[PDB]
């Protein structure tokens, strides 16, 4: 005879993906990026 | 002089000028990244323990993530103001390697793990805290006095080659497996050059004819070898120090 | 000079067509942008949508979003205001669309894949 | 054993020592930092090749 | 897990992790093309009368079999009992509500089995090999084995 047996497993919080990382990781740098460039362009037009 | 109209190189130099002027003159960014490099040191002794990662693991990959990008952008920037130069450093080869390899381990699959991400984490650490002042000239004076560190461990090593012949011959499936394997039996010899809890190692040879035997001879040439090679070598160690120290003080 | 010269050859004049790249950038972004909004709303043929170029696209929005960027620091010191107002407006385009994107790309996060 | 160190704070000889040698606060400082780092550095090494495996 | 706590579905285990949950009502397991668009076509909490969930596209929507919660009208009307509410085999998943939990990489899970020969209970022995199945068409699991 089959001796056959089944069971449920289930799981959670799942951190993230790959994209999220992409994302946050992207976002930061450009936000320093742009506020490095912001300060960049104020005190260079602030010379002339 | 004058300079009654600039031209496009005069510009190009004003704009690398401007581009010099942050992050490598101003104390604030410098500031904010060894902030952040704490930080995550800080984050690295909080690991060693799953009862605080269970509820920190997404944090440590996104700060992962953060570090590596500000990382990236560092020598991207460095890059910038030309490919040569930054390949053509002396220190500069060592921030990009770093990079590289943690870089390629995070993108693509990788069996670097904890080994390697951590320990080229506080690789950068240093490579950061070096660059303020007050550490910087005695790291400056290692790095000068180890090729004179060189010549002494090079002679060293051959005087104990040429001395380990004479510890050969009266090693081997006899008092052995510490002075068999002929690599064991030289790593052991440097133990015993190191000179601390070498005991073990007089009861291991220990009651060879209870009295005399070669217990009394090779006891007494190993062991007044040892402490003339241990005088040589922990005084050429501190004379080399002393004489590349000297360089600085001039 | 003879703008027309300058259009003429050899290469061309500073930037300016460093800056107008991020422009057509900004184009194709825009039109990848509209398709992707179109399956998501209506057709729904997720087969077809831009989940298989993920990190390249953005890629090449952090390249376009730095060239912007480089376009108009290099080419403030004309001393003209029409040409910074040209490259501060296509920074600004271009970042609100990265934005844009990036939170499309967030808020469409169970509908690719799982790992 | 404070009081102790209180007691001796006296002896002005000990003064001139203490004003001769108290210039190497910031090098052997420096010297602490540079072990600190090393024995940080080995130590994550050494977690990770002997404390990970857990066998 | 005692029946009497996974009657009432809020055990703790000492440490703020939910064990067991309920599942959504008309759930049905994720598929590899999206963790919110099923193509499973086998209903977990199946119940007819109220609207269904996470189901736009048109794959997902030509999917779904009612086998034991047919088209009597609801979860009161499609009647069940007890060995359906602890039966972890399908089609009699039309009434399972409470499963289990785990933390996201469960590791050494111990898929332990045992056999009763009428006199005692003996474990699975080398010469009765054993295969292995999703029965909801998934591919992120492995296991380890000697
Ligand atoms: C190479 C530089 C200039 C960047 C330009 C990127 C271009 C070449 C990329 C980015 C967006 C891409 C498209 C995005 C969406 C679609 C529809 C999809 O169902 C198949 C791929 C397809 C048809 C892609 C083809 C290539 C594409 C147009
Ligand atoms: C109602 O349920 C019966 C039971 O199997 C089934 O045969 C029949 O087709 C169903 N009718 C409709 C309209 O769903
Ligand atoms: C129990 O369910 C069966 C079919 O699942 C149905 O035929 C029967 O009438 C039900 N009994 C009651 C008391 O509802
Ligand atoms: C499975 O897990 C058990 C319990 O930890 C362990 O003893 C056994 O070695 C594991 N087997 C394999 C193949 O990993």
């Amino acid at each position: 005879c089959e001796l056959s047996e089944e069971f449920q497993i289930y799981v959670d919080e799942v951190p993230l993906p790959f994209p999220g990382h992409a994302l946050i990781a992207v976002a930061t740098s450009v936000v320093l990026g742009v506020l490095i460039f912001i300060a960049f362009v104020f005190q260079l037009r602030n010379i002339h | 002089d004058v300079m009654e109209k600039k031209d496009a190189w005069d510009v190009q130099e004003f704009i690398t000028q401007m581009y010099i002027k942050q992050l490598l003159r101003h104390p604030a960014f410098q500031l904010l990244l060894a902030f952040l490099l704490l930080s995550n040191a800080i984050t690295i002794a909080l690991r060693t323990n799953s009862y605080l990662g269970q509820k920190h693991y997404e944090l440590f990959s996104t700060i992962d993530d953060i570090v590596l990008t500000i990382l990236i952008c560092e020598v991207l920037l460095g890059w910038l103001n030309g490919f040569w130069i930054f390949w053509k450093d002396g220190w500069n080869i060592l921030n990009f390697a770093i990079v590289f390899i943690l870089f390629m381990g995070f993108f693509i699959k990788q069996l670097d793990m904890v080994a390697i991400t951590y320990p080229l984490r506080v690789l950068r650490l240093v490579h950061v805290c070096m660059a303020v002042e007050p550490l910087a000239r005695i790291i400056k004076v290692i790095l000068q006095s180890m090729p004179d560190l060189a010549n002494v461990m090079a002679l060293i090593l051959f005087f104990m080659l040429v001395f380990s012949v004479f510890g050969v011959t009266l090693f081997g499936a006899f008092v052995p497996k510490h002075f068999q394997n002929m690599g064991v039996a030289l790593y052991t010899l440097f133990i015993c050059i190191t000179q601390d809890g070498w005991l073990d190692i007089y009861t291991d040879f220990q009651m060879d004819e209870r009295e005399y035997a070669m217990e009394v001879g090779g006891a007494i040439y190993f062991a007044v070898f040892i402490t003339l090679g241990a005088f040589i070598g922990l005084n050429l160690f501190v004379v080399v120090v002393t004489t590349n120290l000297e360089q600085m003080m001039k | 000079m003879r703008w027309r010269d300058r259009i003429a050859v050899l290469c061309f004049p500073p930037g300016l067509m460093l800056t107008v790249a991020a422009l057509i950038l900004f184009f194709i972004h825009m039109g990848v942008f509209a398709s992707d909004v179109h399956n998501f709303c209506v057709i729904h043929n997720y087969d077809h949508m831009s989940f298989r170029y993920t990190v390249v696209l953005i890629f090449s929005q952090v390249i376009s979003i730095g060239w912007a960027a480089m376009g108009s620091l290099y080419a403030e010191m004309t001393g003209d205001k029409f040409l910074r107002c040209f490259a501060l407006t296509i920074l600004i385009l271009n970042g609100a669309m990265f934005f844009n994107r990036l939170c499309l790309e967030f808020l469409a996060i169970n509908y690719r894949e799982e790992r | 054993s404070l009081r102790i160190l209180k007691l001796i704070s006296y002896s002005r000889g000990i003064r001139t020592l203490i004003i001769a040698v108290g210039e190497t606060v910031y090098t052997v400082a420096s010297v602490l930092t540079l072990l600190f780092l090393l024995m940080f550095v080995f130590a994550i090494l050494g977690f990770c090749l002997f404390g990970v495996t857990d066998r | 897990i005692p029946p009497e706590d996974w009657i009432s579905g809020v055990h703790k285990d000492s440490q703020g992790f939910n064990m067991i949950k309920t599942l959504p009502i008309n759930y049905r397991p994720p598929s590899h093309m999206g963790i919110s668009i099923p193509l499973t076509d086998n209903f977990y909490h199946a119940d007819p009368s109220k609207p269904i969930p996470r189901n736009q596209f048109h794959k997902s929507k030509e999917t779904g079999k009612y086998k034991q919660c047919a088209n009597v009208t609801s979860r009161a009307m499609c009647n069940c009992s007890e060995h359906q509410k602890f039966s972890h085999a399908v089609a009699f998943s039309d009434c399972k509500e409470k499963v289990h939990r785990f933390k996201f990489p469960v590791t050494q899970y111990p898929v332990v089995l045992e056999i009763f020969n009428e006199r005692d209970k003996i474990s699975a022995e080398p010469p009765y090999l054993v295969t292995m199945t999703e029965v909801n068409m998934r591919k992120n699991w492995q296991l380890k084995h000697n």
